[PDB]
């Protein structure tokens, strides 16, 4: 009986040695995984910068069933990045000159929601790289800004799609050591006043410089929930839209004029190493661009153009929305802009007002 | 004696010189052998024996045309050692004529021209006849011009090159040779007179009324031009003007030295009877754009200078009246800074018509050496043709493979562009 | 004095060269013996370019006769103007290529290239300043292709400065005379695009059209067919052999014709082609020659130029004329046919007016067109070559001689690149 | 304490065997992830290259010597790190040439040394680590610094010594990835448009032939291709080429400074576990001097030397303009380097210029066509 004891005595010794080398070899490859992952972060960021700026994106939406009897405009498509619109009124056709606008890409009414998410997928990685991102939906009332951001259950918007991609990478990144916590704040900018979409307990809210980063901004008293899974955030967004008090039935102006800011801060901490990231994505659904308050909308127009001019001073604190996005409008980060345009002659004067902003972007950048 | 010598490179140069020296020996009663059965001392180094050897240096990279002149009636006229022959032509290439055969015969040609120069007592200048699209007439001509500028510099180097016609290019690679030779000759030619083949074709069409014009008639006209130029040296006149005064009178700046020639009495024998050939009417005729020897509209550009050479029974009062009337003309535009350039070359030696020629016996002849702004557009379109060739890099392989780089082509193109800039800033 | 060495490969090349030498002797008034009897001393001036000086005032052609079947030159030797050749020039094998480029380039070529190379050097050193070599052959058979592909590859690597004239007979598009002429032609053009720098493509089918329709001939004998080629080819060098207003040569057109090294395949054309009885009805002036020589009806090659663009056009003239007419008429066709001319080469016409016309004629024009219509011929051959490639038809005859199948891909691939350039430069 | 040890160590066997299986499964997962992790950056990095380039032009101006600094030098002006301005001091040259401003990817100061060049090594080897045919070109006149940057000096080594050192340690990391890389050294010379062998003194017939596998893959028959075993062995391979390439460079300028040496290191990476083979090649190619041909003793082949440069200039312009056909076969150098010049392949374009006034014109020729690449 003593013979088998000796046989397992060396078996214990050899299994200790095999596992010790197995673990030691494992950690070397594991460290190689970390160094291989961090270079991919910069490459993704570099591509965005080499692409220039991810602003100047027009999305034309098709007329609805109730909009079949409305009169359209002459939409002229050029290649895939330039679009021209002309009024059917030939009397004004000779007086309009050149209503030509060139964009980074052009989306036509036949583009599905997944087409928009193609340019929204790469920035999600950039958000994971500790960089602040924003998505702006801009245009007149009825253009389709809410459909681009929120959409419908049949064709989900960017907000449902960003969460699915965000969590898919996070679980895959679990093999890469990093652990992430998702913080969701839902807020509405009605008129230079901040309203919480996650609580009915009306209080006063103020914006102050961050305690650990003077260039960063935190919102006081905001409800900041930890997102566990896409089911949790989907419930959180449902609460926000119900609490938003959608008065489109009676008094649509109140609901429309209010800006909708969705901020999703990503925090990444890596044990056994050093890693600090506060990258956030601000999915802001901007209000109507119709001519008349507009303090937030007008300042957002000026701040964006000033940044392209490399202006020495930016009036970030000139409005609540611009000051809310003061750290979300920096130089190192990358900005997106969606211009939703109604394909109607009655909106032709409003359509050109949505597009000359982009015409002033590329001419300034 | 302020004697001068002439050079002949390329088939154009050789044919032109043949006709020229034929006219020359006709002027002074010189037989094809070389004797006369002083005035002729400028171009003929007549020895003690009756052999008035011409001061001509004929050079070619192929022996064909030189053998032809050695076969014609003037073989014994020319000194046999003067005629320098190559074996293979430059073949439309500035590259060949400037690098591959040019420097393999340049030693012999420079030795010959130095021997001629030491023969001359008082050197007046240099005469060269060549082409632009011609490979020899570009490469060899530019190499010889820079060599003579190095050797002498102070002497008078005069070019009688022929312009590439605006609408027809016999050589498909004319723009390359033209641009390269202009770039390499701009700073080595004192003054380069211009003549165009298409323009003289139109002239002999509408004035000579000849339906079958050959190169012989063009050479006759060019010989008349050179005879008018050199009459002031070969003969006495009221106001003799030599080649030295030409650079003083004509060029305002070193770069702008491209005048164009013109000949007014270009009527035929039949039309001679219907006209009296007065000084005023021929003076007006030499200002007609249709009578210009270069395909351009002088009406479209201002004039820089006007050198007038008169020969025959001409009165200075008539010349003064004609120029005064021209000063009052409207279409004749001029620049303000030089409002008095009308230097006259009046002479009383009537031109002589060759037997069997197309010109008529004319008492008085005038040779208009116009310098005007009407060549800027020609340079612009030549540079445009060069840019069209260079954009696809067509034919560049030959030149880069026989002596240069496309970088040098860019240098020549930008040099021509700078010349155009200087021309247009002078024009305004 | 810019002498030219003549090489004839294949029986077709031998017959064409015999016709060419007989017409040249007609130009210079040379009997079968070699005694000169002409009247114009201009013949003696450039008699050296093709004829070597011989004792007793005789002359011999500067020609090299290469073949693998001895019988062909025996007819040439027995026929008129056969003894005019120096007998040492007759170099031949005994086996015979048998319309197989495999034999003519690797086995029979290797054993015989040395025999012809030495006599080439002997003739080459018998010259003052060599100008270039002219090769007469065909792309159909093996002797005319195996010899040519080897020799042009050989001659180039020791005479790089010289120019190469390859008078290849491109296979006919429809009336095929060889089941495997795609294999010969495709392998032939592989060496052509690498070594020579000017090639004249001639098609018998189009040549048949010239005699049957333009000349309204009824008996298209090869003697007549070769006569047109011989007359066309002599006009190429008349500017070198005779004086003129613009004395050109092979060097003159060499730079003019080719914008790029590879695009050196041209369409020959001879203007004066009045029929047996139509000469009375037709006046003989510069005009009639101009439009006649610019017709697809008159092209020696079987390609319609209207399908492509003239990259470069050459026009060599013979006889007495005023160059003003040729000036504006070349300008005239340059304007009416602007679609047929490449846009980025304005005034793409070369003129080489000579003085002496052919005997029995007053004016003559030789047309050398580097149009882009050639690519339709190559794709026809490319389609025919690839038709019989993957089915491996007759592959054993070529493969069994000692060449790999990938070598067939080289010729197909390289020639495809030649095709791709033409349509690229067509736009 | 014997019977209890039986059960306890049997439990230890299960505790370790469970850990054996626990570590084995995720060891495959971590190795699998690392392959795609390197594959993700593999397609991310060339995208960075594609947007900013894939035909990269770099210019370096060498510093004048202590006695040559007193020698007349054209003025050097650096507007930024990417644009350099050179002006001729001569007034006549100013009136005709005017301002000579040129735009490139990056401008090297004469004091930049090899630091930023080595900073470019890491992205370009990564492209080689991506199995891409990457080529570098050393263009410039004689003495402009082409030999100082390619080969280098003992105190500051050139790109070739730095590339070999960094390549060897790089593949050691991939040896931990289960990748075995076979690297092949090929040396050849292109003088008078005929190829030779640097590693063999025997005069053999060389010809360019497409590889059996693919038409786009090119080899040369009868070459002395050496399998590299260690750096010191590879270092000796390049060292053996120098004395074999012994000819006049500055003293006579006979063959060197007018020659095209192609150094191709074909890397063949293999992964036994995942049966994946990565094929790449680097082309350490220096170009001949672009000086105007004035040496009439052997001016004939200098034109062919210029022809190779001219055809190469034609080739690179064709790539930028999206030309359907590119004349690769017009010159031996372009035809051989066709795999590394077209498609996904990336080219560094390094130009060397001289700061002296007499070389101002030849410097201008170097800049303008290199800047023409950046323009398109
Ligand atoms: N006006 C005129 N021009 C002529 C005459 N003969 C030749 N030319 C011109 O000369 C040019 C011919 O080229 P050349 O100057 O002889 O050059 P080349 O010696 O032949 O050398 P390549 O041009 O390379 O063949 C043509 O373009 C004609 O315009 C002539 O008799 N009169
Ligand atoms: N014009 C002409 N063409 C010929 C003549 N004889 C043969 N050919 C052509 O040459 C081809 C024959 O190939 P060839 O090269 O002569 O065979 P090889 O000598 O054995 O190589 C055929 O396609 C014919 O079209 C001839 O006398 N005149
Ligand atoms: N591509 C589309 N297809 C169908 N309906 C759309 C589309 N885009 C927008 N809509 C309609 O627009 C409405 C959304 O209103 P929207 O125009 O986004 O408000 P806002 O004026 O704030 O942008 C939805 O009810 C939807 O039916
Ligand atoms: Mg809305």
């Amino acid at each position: 009986l003593s013979t088998e004891v000796v046989h397992l005595r060396q078996r214990t010794e050899e299994l200790l040695r095999c596992n010790e080398q197995q673990a030691a070899e494992l950690e070397t490859c594991k460290e190689q995984l970390f160094q291989s992952n961090m270079e991919r972060k910069e490459l993704h960021n570099t591509v965005m910068d080499l692409r220039g700026n991810i602003r100047v994106f027009c999305r034309i939406r098709p007329p609805l069933e109730s909009e079949e009897n409305r009169m359209c405009c002459t939409w002229t498509y050029h290649d895939e990045s330039t679009v021209e619109l002309q009024s059917i009124d030939a009397q004004a056709k000779s007086k309009m000159g050149q209503q030509i606008f060139s964009f980074d890409q052009v989306f036509h009414p036949l583009s599905s929601q997944s087409d928009i998410f193609e340019m929204v997928s790469p920035l999600i990685q950039s958000a994971l790289d500790g960089y602040n991102i924003c998505i702006f939906a801009y245009g007149q009332t009825g253009s389709g800004k809410t459909y681009t951001m929120d959409g419908v259950p049949e064709s989900v918007g960017v907000i449902p799609r960003t969460v699915d991609l965000l969590f898919d990478s996070i679980r895959g990144y679990r093999n890469l050591g990093w652990e992430y916590e998702i913080k969701a704040t839902f807020l509405e900018i009605k008129n230079e006043v901040l309203y919480d979409l996650l609580s009915n307990e009306q209080k006063d809210m103020e914006i102050r410089m961050a305690k650990n980063n003077k260039n960063d901004i935190y919102v006081s008293n905001i409800t900041e929930e930890t997102v566990l899974d896409p089911n949790h955030l989907r419930h959180l967004m449902h609460t926000a839209k119900m609490n938003r008090a959608t008065a489109s039935t009676a008094g649509n102006e109140r609901s429309s004029r209010s800006h909708a800011v969705t901020k999703l801060e990503l925090i990444g901490r890596h044990a056994e190493k050093q890693e600090i990231s506060v990258g956030s994505i601000n999915l802001v659904d901007l209000a109507g661009s119709e001519s008349p308050i507009n303090r937030s909308l007008s300042e957002l127009t000026n701040v964006i153009l000033a940044l392209l001019q490399k202006q020495d001073h930016i009036p970030y604190r000139n409005s609540k929305l611009t000051h809310l996005l003061m750290p979300s409008l920096g130089g190192n980060s990358k900005t997106l802009m969606f211009i939703n345009v109604s394909p109607f002659q009655d909106c032709f004067q409003e359509s050109v007002k949505s597009l000359r902003f982009a015409a002033s972007v590329n001419s300034c950048k | 004696m302020r004697e001068c010598i002439s050079i002949h490179v390329g088939q154009a140069g050789v044919q032109i010189g043949n006709a020229c020296w034929e006219l020359y020996c006709l002027e002074h009663g010189i037989q094809p052998d070389g004797q006369m059965p002083d005035s002729f001392n400028t171009f003929f180094s007549e020895t003690g024996a009756g052999k008035h050897v011409p001061r001509a240096v004929f050079v070619d990279l192929e022996p064909t045309v030189i053998d032809e002149v050695r076969t014609g009636t003037y073989r014994q006229l020319f000194h046999p050692e003067q005629l320098i022959t190559g074996k293979e032509d430059a073949a439309n290439n500035y590259a060949r004529g400037h690098y591959t055969i040019g420097k393999e015969i340049i030693d012999l040609v420079l030795d010959r021209i130095r021997k001629l120069a030491d023969q001359c007592t008082g050197l007046q200048g240099f005469l060269v006849f060549h082409s632009f699209g011609g490979g020899t007439g570009s490469g060899f001509t530019s190499l010889l011009m820079e060599r003579l500028s190095v050797d002498y510099g102070k002497k008078s180097k005069l070019e009688f090159s022929i312009y590439p016609a605006p609408q027809v290019s016999t050589a498909v690679v004319e723009p390359y040779n033209s641009i390269l030779t202009t770039h390499t000759t701009l700073e080595h030619s004192d003054c380069a007179f211009m003549v165009d083949n298409e323009a003289i074709y139109d002239i002999c069409r509408r004035n000579l009324d000849i339906e079958r014009p050959t190169y012989t008639n063009l050479n006759r006209l060019i010989s008349q031009i050179v005879s008018s130029i050199t009459a002031s040296l070969r003969f006495d006149g009221a106001l003799n003007v030599d080649l030295t005064e030409f650079q003083t009178n004509l060029v305002p700046y070193p770069r702008i030295h491209f005048p164009l020639a013109t000949y007014a009495p270009v009527i035929s024998a039949e039309k001679a009877y219907h006209e009296q050939l007065s000084v005023a009417e021929i003076t007006n005729a030499c200002f007609e754009p249709a009578n210009q020897m270069v395909k351009c509209d002088p009406r479209h550009g201002k004039y820089m200078a006007c050198c007038l050479l008169y020969r025959g029974d001409v009165v200075p009062k008539d010349v003064n009246a004609a120029i005064a009337t021209i000063k009052t003309k409207r279409s004749i535009q001029f620049v303000d800074w030089c409002p008095t350039g009308f230097k006259v070359g009046i002479n009383y030696q009537p031109p002589t018509v060759v037997p069997g020629g197309d010109l008529a016996k004319v008492q008085r002849a005038v040779c208009m050496l116009s310098n005007t702004t009407a060549i800027a557009e020609a340079w612009a379109r030549l540079d445009h043709k060069f840019d069209l060739m260079y954009a696809k890099r067509a034919f560049v392989h030959w030149y880069v493979g026989e002596g240069m780089e496309e970088g040098e082509f860019s240098e020549a193109r930008e040099d021509m562009a700078a010349l155009e800039k200087d021309y247009e800033e002078v024009g305004v | 004095m810019r002498e030219i060495v003549h090489i004839q490969a294949g029986q077709c090349g031998n017959q064409i060269g015999a016709k060419f030498w007989e017409v040249i002797s007609d130009e210079h008034g040379i009997d079968p013996t070699g005694t000169y009897h002409g009247d114009s001393d201009l013949q003696l001036d450039r008699i050296s370019v093709y004829y070597n000086e011989a004792t007793g005032g005789k002359y011999v052609p500067r020609a090299i006769l290469v073949d693998l079947e001895p019988g062909t030159m025996d007819s040439v030797r027995s026929g008129p103007f056969g003894q005019i050749f120096r007998p040492d020039n007759f170099v031949f094998g005994q086996s015979g290529a048998g319309n197989n480029w495999a034999k003519g380039h690797y086995t029979e070529g290797a054993e015989l290239v040395d025999s012809v190379l030495d006599v080439v050097r002997k003739e080459a050193e018998s010259c003052d300043c060599l100008q270039g070599f002219q090769l007469t052959h065909s792309l159909g058979g093996g002797t005319g292709s195996g010899m040519g592909t080897l020799l042009i590859s050989k001659i180039r690597e020791e005479y790089p400065d010289r120019i190469m004239n390859t008078f290849s007979v491109v296979p006919s598009p429809k009336v095929s005379d060889t089941v495997v002429e795609p294999y010969n032609a495709t392998l032939s053009v592989h060496q052509l695009v690498e070594n020579t720098d000017e090639t004249y493509c001639i098609d018998n089918e189009a040549l048949y059209d010239i005699c049957f329709r333009t000349l309204k001939l009824t008996t298209p004998t090869y003697g007549d067919l070769n006569h047109l080629v011989s007359a066309t080819m002599s006009g190429v060098t008349t500017c070198l052999r005779f004086p003129g207003q613009l004395n050109a040569d092979l060097r003159k057109l060499a730079v003019n014709m080719v914008p790029f090294p590879r695009l050196h395949f041209f369409m020959p054309g001879f203007a004066p082609l009045t029929s047996r009885g139509s000469q009375q009805y037709r006046a003989l002036t510069v005009p009639e020659l101009t439009q006649q020589v610019f017709d697809a009806k008159n092209m020696m090659a079987a390609c319609d130029p209207r399908h492509g663009r003239y990259l470069t056009v050459a026009a060599v003239f013979r006889g007495r004329m005023s160059m003003k007419e040729v000036d504006e008429q070349m300008l005239n066709v340059q304007n009416k046919n602007s679609s047929y001319f490449v846009e980025w080469i304005p005034n793409n016409v070369k003129t080489a007016v000579c003085d002496i016309p052919p005997r029995g004629l007053k004016m003559a024009v030789t047309f050398i067109g580097n149009s882009t219509a050639i690519q339709e011929l190559f794709k026809r051959i490319s389609e025919q070559f690839t038709a019989m490639f993957r089915r491996k038809a007759f592959l054993h005859w070529y493969t069994g001689e000692g060449m790999d199948e990938m070598e067939f891909t080289e010729a197909e691939s390289n020639m495809n690149d030649l095709v791709s350039e033409y349509q690229q430069y067509q736009d």
